[PDB]
């Protein structure tokens, strides 16, 4: 049955057979085979079942109980007699049990079985593979050999009738003191190491905080840390112990305001940037158009493109030259995260210079367009703005080579021409 | 010679307690079972370093590092016969238990 | 009770060949010699990791991986007494040979 | 004596004493001191003698002579006797020796030494700490333990009477064929892996080849690897064998030569340089003005300094803005190396820009001169060089602003003017 009282092996069997113990963790050898003078009792197969060995209702092993199968082989030619072996090996560890089995000369019959004996048992750690071997001594037959595998305290008979498979670091989250909290429901005498990380995908390694621990305890966490990959790794202070990794922040809000928030662009070469962010999120990125007045920088799609960009990894920029008033925006899910016009310090701040986009129409014409708060106005102009009233001289000034080219194509071009002559 | 007790005195201890070190090991090793049945015990377990370096947290191999196996003396009994008296010798095996890895060593002139 | 020789049957093999493993190795072990006058072999060597994580190239410990002994079950003899009639029994002891560096379990939700 | 014959125990003893081996690697026990029925044999202390044991002229152990000192200890109340059990224990082997001693009732002298014994001899490893237990069966008293250590493969005696310490890989080299060759004089059936490293100080990896190879063999090296910190690692393929370390090329000239050939500028941000280099040699490095005539490039120093700059580490600019004609140039040794002007791309090329350094005297003035290649010359000068002729026109472009400042201090200054209006 699965629970047995306290460590005392035990061996019973068959009706009308006679069974007795002798393991003192006995000295098993099977030596060779030699032959069977007459009738022999012979182990026919194997079987196990798997029990649990209770010495305190605290302490409790897995127990494996094992059982061997009689038959009459040999010679044929009053009752009949043998002693069997049972060796059970499961790395590093070994015993061995020696039974005394008698068999009555009634059932004593040459070609079928006689019975069986079957012995509680042998304790075994958990998910330990298991050998199991059964010979009688003297060996007349081939040995008996049987490969099992024991379950992992994941299995609902362990973990269900065993106490010792929870030692767990159980943790719960309080984000209700405007903080975020973690408690550790652990014994108060539990010794347990404790590991917060930024859980990076390509490059996983980001550790930022470490300790040693005697819980039960409750950790605080600073408006830094709030990030998506923010994950825990948990384990008791003892040799080999198992790690628990949870990430509760895949999916709070405050978690990617934080990570937004914490993103910076950087600049390294003239025609080549970095993202930096303590998680590693899908966004992508393309260069803007400032005004002076302001907020109001408009995207420059066309004629560019959304390029994806990764965290911790160099976009190379498509432009000839930077411009005080070209930002990059970066955008996730489709809504703008980061505006940062990265050559405000190198070249800046802001000029008033004019970006125009001409566009090489069919037999190579060229014909030019103003990019303004409110859209685009091709040049020459009747309006009012500011471009359309002066659109002859800013032809005049970039006939004469005095705009800046920004990007060459085939077929489309940007400059950008200063304004501080007319004011 | 003298009386050898058939009982084996057990230690009852069972710290026995991490699972597949041989394959979690940074210097893993396989295993190979010899086996002789006038040998107590008569499975003998021999490691054998999978690989001269270590594997690294790519899975692949460094050279910079070398595996090296750690060997115990063991006894074992050894059955013999000479008829009817049948008697028991002690024998030392040497046993690969597992692999460790090591800083090679950097002789320089 | 059957006879045991006094003789030890040797390998004769010298197949030992590394030298201060337990220093060299990123996995490093102390020793621990325990005697007993009426147990063969008296001196029981038990090794006990240093540290819980390995050390890395610059000699400071790594958490991210932990340092497990290497166990096996080995016997020994003990002599007993019992006046004129001293007799002899095997005993099994777990000694821990060494360690190496695994990596840690990662269970997770 | 230092070689013994074949590998037969041998144990001999004193004048008069006698003394019959037993050694079967034998079960030796010490167990507990029992009280001396009258007078016993016991041993007074214990020496070493090291030894060597040839069983074929190859095959060699270092092998350790011991020998135990004899007295009458005990009770004092016809000739004494004793077994003397050798226990020698080496990490990780042992091997136990009985001795039988008698010694005739004319030695008998209860307070004095009676005669010792030798025993040749226990086989050990090179460099193996080795204890020695020595104690009489029954044991009377302490037992008589010593702690020694064998001597590694180098030192005379090991390596002159040893035949198996010659395994190296030995290298030699052969720049004889315009190139660089490695000779591997090993033997035909050597299994060996070879590296090949750059070896930097801090942070040393920087591997360039690997090989697993069976030699002996000869290897070419490439232009592009003859650097100082080329250095060479061999070990055999055999577990923890044990690896050559050696640098052949820290002062070969053409190493330098290549390494400097090698070396590369290559500019971060506008303030933020650095030097890309196979191995770390020490250098300095100062910013320099080119003219657009070509190599005469004049050193800023002063108001600059040659500050240290390291291999593989960034150096900062102390410049307010960059320039085309700003170059850097590299020093080793004080010897001019490297001349790489790194703003040639991004601002470039080379600006038909005069360059000037103003000097705020007392009562703050300000007197400008023109760095010239022919040193520097005081605005306004009466000279026909280019720019004297044309110095009050240099004076006019500055304090309207026309030229740009590269260098800000409390007592100086340094500008750079363009000159294309007059030519």
């Amino acid at each position: 049955l699965e629970r047995l009282v306290g460590p005392q092996d035990a061996t019973h069997c068959s009706p009308g057979l006679s069974c007795r113990l002798w393991d003192s963790d006995i000295l098993c050898l099977p030596g060779d085979i030699v032959p069977a003078p007459g009738p022999v009792l012979a182990p026919t197969h194997l079987q196990t079942e798997l029990v649990l060995r209770c010495q305190k209702e605290t302490d409790c092993d897995l127990c494996l109980r094992v059982a061997v199968h009689l038959a009459v082989h040999g010679h044929w030619e009053a009752s009949l007699q043998a002693q069997v072996v049972l060796s059970f090996q499961a790395y590093p560890t070994a015993r061995c049990v020696l039974l005394e089995v008698q068999v009555p000369a009634a059932l004593v019959q040459f070609g079928q079985s006689v019975g069986s004996v079957v012995y509680d048992c042998f304790e075994a750690a958990l998910g330990s593979e298991v050998r199991i071997w059964s010979y009688t001594q003297p060996r007349y037959e081939k040995e008996l050999q049987h490969t099992q595998q024991l379950p992992d305290c994941r299995g609902l008979e362990v973990w269900n009738s065993i106490p010792s498979c929870w030692a767990l670091p159980w943790l719960q989250v309080s984000a209700d003191g405007d903080n975020v909290h973690l408690v550790l429901q652990v014994s108060e005498e539990q010794h347990f190491g404790l590991s917060l990380y930024w859980n990076q995908v390509q490059g996983p390694p980001k550790p930022r905080w470490h300790k040693n621990l005697t819980g039960p305890q409750i950790i605080t966490l600073q408006h830094t840390d709030l990030v998506p990959c923010l994950c825990i790794q948990v384990w008791p202070l003892e040799p080999d112990s198992v790690r628990t990794n949870i990430c509760p922040f895949r999916e709070d809000p405050r978690a990617h305001q934080n990570l937004w928030q914490a993103a910076r662009l950087r600049l390294l070469t003239l025609q080549s940037w970095l993202l930096d962010a303590p998680c590693s999120l899908p966004a992508e990125a393309a260069l803007c158009w400032r005004a002076p007045g302001g907020d109001p920088c408009q995207p420059l799609v066309p004629p560019l493109s959304w390029e994806q960009v990764t965290v911790d990894k160099v976009l190379e920029f498509p432009l000839l030259k930077g411009h005080p008033n070209l930002c990059v925006q970066v955008q996730s899910s489709e809504k703008l995260q980061l505006q940062e016009c990265l050559w405000a310090d190198s070249l800046g701040p802001l000029k008033d210079d004019v970006l125009l986009l001409e566009t090489r129409g069919p037999q190579d014409q060229r014909s030019l367009c103003a990019l303004e708060p409110s859209g685009c106005t091709s040049l020459p102009s009747k309006a009012s703005t500011r471009a359309a009233r002066l659109g002859e001289y800013l032809l005049q000034d970039l006939q004469s080579g005095q705009c800046l080219q920004l990007w060459d194509d085939d077929l489309g071009a940007l400059w950008a021409c200063p304004m501080d002559k007319y004011i | 010679s003298m009386k050898l007790d058939i009982g084996i005195i057990n230690e009852n201890q069972r710290v026995s307690m991490s699972r597949n070190i041989e394959s979690r090991s940074t210097s893993p090793w396989n295993y190979t079972v010899t086996w002789d049945p006038n040998r107590y015990p008569s499975e003998v377990v021999q490691a054998q370093c999978r690989n001269l370096g270590c594997i690294n947290a790519q899975g692949k191999e460094d050279i910079s590092m070398n595996s090296v196996p750690i060997q115990q003396e063991t006894l074992v009994v050894r059955r013999k016969h000479q008829g009817c008296s049948v008697s028991f010798q002690l024998e030392k095996v040497l046993v690969t238990v597992g692999c460790t890895c090591v800083t090679p060593v950097i002789h320089h002139v």
